[PDB]
């Protein structure tokens, strides 16, 4: 072992990014991760599924779950 | 030869492979990429996309992601990379 993390992706407008969140990552954490990927500091994240209109990761219980559940995410400008 | 990563890069409707040791950061590999992708005749580029296990294509150009790339690979230790440009 050395640093256990999750492999979760995200979608911004028409681009997809990939980030690593440990088994205790918080939303803000998850969000801070997508920011440096996007071109904005005002972006939202949401679990992307068959529909593409899942839940918006704003709370730790989700973002985390996304790292655990390995849930796909979609980030967008706000 | 050694434990390096081959950057399978598909720019437009063609494929280019750029080797990048796992010991280097987003630069060298980019420095490597630019060394192989520039042949596309468009621009030296500054960002790359990489196919994830999800079956889609994502981006990569940060220390955080860079670690994900090596690790995402580590899991399978393929020693390659499915990259795409444009």
């Amino acid at each position: 072992p050395h640093m256990k993390t999750t492999k979760i992706k995200f979608y911004y407008k028409d681009d997809i990014f990939a980030l690593m969140l440990k088994g205790d990552t918080t939303y803000k954490e998850l969000r801070s991760k997508i920011a440096p990927r996007i071109d904005t500091d005002n972006f939202k994240l949401q679990t992307k599924l068959f529909d593409g209109s899942g839940e918006e990761i704003k709370t730790d219980s989700q973002v985390s779950n996304i790292i655990q559940a390995k849930l796909k995410i979609s980030v967008h400008d706000i | 030869p050694l434990g390096s990563i081959l950057f399978r890069i598909s720019y437009n409707s063609e494929i280019f492979t750029l080797l990048v040791e796992k010991v280097w950061n987003f630069d060298d590999l980019i420095m490597a990429i630019n060394s192989k992708i520039s042949n596309t005749h468009i621009s030296p580029i500054t960002k790359i996309k990489y196919q994830d296990e999800d079956g889609d294509f994502v981006v990569l150009g940060s220390d955080e992601d860079w670690n994900v790339a090596k690790e995402m690979l580590a899991e399978n230790n393929e020693k390659f990379l499915n990259i795409r440009l444009y």
